[PDB]
């Protein structure tokens, strides 16, 4: 259209002095061209104009520094405002063996003790950072766009080998040191061959450069840490079976801890708060693969050491996990108490919610059942009750804004109950409040806050709840049975199974006091029929988890019906 | 029934350890002890006072094996701040260990427990 | 009573709060 033909008559002249063979008029006119090619509008004629392919073909090769380091810094510019489909059509073109090559080179200038690097001229040095900015921003867009090609990445040893070397030396700028440390946190993530790289290293020994850093009082500490952890998960390094120097996960957790004792750089506070998230999930795997004053007065001290103590624990085989709860956890909590007045701590709530919402998710997908896992428990539910009332009361007296917030912590109030169990804490009635959140509130399948909300409330509705507390729950529970015309299924059987899990014992107060003398059993009877026909109404092939999880719930349905009545 | 000796301990030498003291100085008014581990015991006044006061934080319900066949007992708390003391990030959080010896048995002290607080 | 489930933690497996990387502008 018209808009084009402006457009057109202001960019067509750069290309073709780009596409001059005038090398120099075109590092005089590429230098420019990074700077035409910053509008968002244009570019996508500049594109259709096949920059990309000249760029790739012509400007890196040249003899001239500042031809392609204008013309890497023109990719960077390019493939930072389009999309990742951009990214993925310069690996077909295999721009990887370009930048390959390229960091070979910086590499060279570097390491190079015959010129060499440092007594280079002031704007020399300065272009091959340049440079390497441009390369090092690639591989990270490259990386991320795709699998296959974070895979294609890791393969290449000179890249590796590059970002090695600045990491370590750490002899370039701070924007350029932090984005060769973020390069590599992408690269090892959840991925082996660059773990092993990284902790193979005896070139530079990469390793041993970070392990200091994320250990020590140097404020780039947090990065550090992002990686090392990547590393730890990448290759195992857990409680079960530690690495080198018993480089377990958990000795990340102090520094990390030190990184939000701070908060009341803001970037360096977040990434602290993700990494701690993911150091949530990653010890699943841990408990998983697993299975006048002196002297001996202290001695006795250690008596009394067996109640679950603050300082020092009876886990010496999980470091990890005591580390998490003895320190972090504190700041977790309050960090996720602490004033709503900001959107950027808004944001730091949002996370350190997320955050104990994995650790807690972790542990109580253990069991616990009889004295199962007792210490585990026992260092587990003082925390998992500090949690429940330090932070889920109060954003619940506040019933102050959000809606995704609440799902947070709708989220995390499950993982606390799943643990608690009718032994939670009642003030304020919470059931309460969850109940009207679930009605009020009126994708993936168990994803939606009803589900999250019918369990927290039947989890804290276990034996020895006050039996008032008991009653109103289980009536909503019986109450979502009656009138199941609208509920989605998955509701259901979160529903069904938390009934299960508070009425199948006779010798429970709530039984007889709740149970029998509301005559639940009669429900029960009621629904049966109705269970089996929305169970049969539903697609084992699209999807096939929700039909078995049904299913179960009927026969246990359709069995504790049966056995129900087999107590009076 | 003489001593309440507060208690941390920090494996790693530095910062977060003269934290640690430093906020046993400001509880119990007394410069703290070394031994890897800062601790400071406080007779009188200033022990009831800080026994009471944490004891709060525990909800006053116990387990019966922390108490000692020697009849004295403990228990941990981990946020310092849950007994009214602010938050000094420049300090952070710590954890603290309460241990209380009684004189004049087991029995005979839970049943004292249970009598007074 | 008694109860059949099986493989439960994939069931809430999926519930950690889960991250991978990527932004900012103004300049």
């Amino acid at each position: 259209p018209e808009l084009a033909k402006l457009r057109e008559d202001k960019i067509l002249p750069v290309l073709k002095d780009l596409k001059s063979p005038d090398a120099k008029s075109r590092t005089t006119a590429a230098g420019a061209i990074a700077n035409i090619v910053q509008d968002a509008k244009c570019r996508k004629l500049l594109l259709r104009e096949q920059v990309v392919h000249i760029v790739l073909t012509e400007t890196l090769t040249d003899n001239n520094i500042d031809s392609r380091a204008a013309g890497w810094e023109i990719l960077k510019v390019l493939a930072q405002e389009e999309e990742a489909d951009f990214c993925v059509h310069l690996y077909r073109l295999d721009v990887l063996t370009a930048i390959e090559h390229a960091a070979k080179a910086v590499l060279e200038t570097l390491t190079t003790s015959e010129p060499p690097f440092s007594k280079l001229l002031k704007a020399q040095q300065r272009l091959v950072w340049d440079i390497t900015g441009s390369l090092l921003v690639l591989i990270g867009l490259l990386a991320l766009a795709r699998d296959e090609i974070h895979e294609a990445v890791a393969t290449k040893q000179t890249i590796l080998r590059l970002l090695f070397r600045l990491i370590s030396a750490d002899i370039a700028p701070q924007d350029i040191y932090e984005e060769a440390i973020s390069c590599l946190t992408t690269l090892s993530e959840d991925n082996l061959k660059v773990g092993q790289a990284i902790t193979d290293d005896q070139e530079t020994h990469v390793y041993d450069v970070l392990l200091k850093l994320a250990t020590g009082t140097d404020p780039r500490a947090v990065m550090a840490c992002g990686v090392l952890h990547n590393v730890f998960t990448s290759l195992q390094w857990m409680d079960h079976s530690p690495g080198k120097d018993g480089a377990c996960d958990a000795i990340l957790i102090p520094t990390l801890t030190r990184a939000l004792e701070h908060v009341v750089y803001a970037n360096i506070t977040l990434l602290a708060l993700v990494t701690l998230a993911s150091i949530g999930t990653d010890f699943q795997e841990t408990l998983v693969k697993g299975n006048s004053i002196t002297s001996e007065m202290q001695a006795d001290m250690e008596r009394v050491v067996g109640a679950d103590g603050t300082d020092d624990g009876d886990l010496e085989d999980l470091p990890t996990l005591r580390e998490l709860i003895q320190t972090a956890v504190p700041q977790l909590i309050r960090l996720s108490n602490l004033p709503i007045d900001s959107d950027e701590s808004l944001t730091i709530q949002s996370h350190a919610l997320s955050a104990l919402n994995n650790i807690s998710w972790t542990i109580s997908c253990l069991e616990f059942a009889n004295g199962e896992n007792a210490n585990i428990h026992n260092a587990w539910y003082p925390t998992a009750k500090k949690i429940w009332r330090k932070t889920i009361l109060p954003i619940l007296e506040a019933d102050s804004a959000d809606l995704k917030l609440a799902t947070q912590v709708t989220s995390l109030a499950w993982a606390v109950a799943r643990v608690l169990h009718g032994e939670t804490p009642t003030d304020g009635n919470p059931h309460r409040k969850f109940i009207s959140l679930y009605h009020s509130s009126k994708e993936d399948p168990f994803q939606g806050l009803g589900v999250k909300c019918i369990g927290v409330v039947g989890s804290l509705a276990h034996d020895p709840a006050p039996i008032e507390v008991n009653r109103e729950v289980g009536v909503f529970l019986v109450t979502l049975l009656r009138q199941s015309n609208n509920v989605p299924p998955a509701e259901i059987v979160e529903a069904l199974n938390q009934l299960f899990d508070i009425y199948g014992d006779e010798e429970l107060a709530c039984d007889k006091e709740v149970f029998w003398k509301d005559g639940f059993l009669k429900h029960l009877e009621e629904f049966l029929p109705k269970m089996r026909t929305l169970t049969k109404g539903i697609d084992k092939r699209t999807q096939p988890e929700l039909r078995t999880r049904a299913d179960e719930a009927l026969l246990n349905l359709g069995r504790f019906v049966q056995y129900k009545k087999k107590h009076a | 029934i003489q001593k309440l000796v507060l208690n941390i301990s920090v494996g790693e030498s530095g910062d977060r350890l003269t934290r640690a003291a430093k906020v046993l100085e400001q509880l119990s008014g007394q410069t703290p002890v070394y031994s890897i581990a800062v601790h400071v015991t406080v007779r009188g006044p200033k022990a009831e006072e800080i026994l009471e006061r944490g004891l709060k934080v525990k909800e006053y319900e116990l387990r019966r094996r922390n108490f000692s066949e020697t009849g004295n007992f403990g228990f941990g708390i981990s946020e310092h701040i849950d007994l009214g003391i602010k938050y000094d990030p420049s300090i952070g959080i710590y954890g603290m260990d309460f241990y209380c010896c009684m004189t004049r048995t087991r029995e005979e002290t839970i049943r004292w427990f249970k009598q007074r607080f | 009573a008694f109860h059949k489930l099986v493989k439960n933690s994939a069931y809430y497996s999926r519930f950690q709060t889960k991250f991978k990387r990527r932004k900012t502008d103004y300049y």
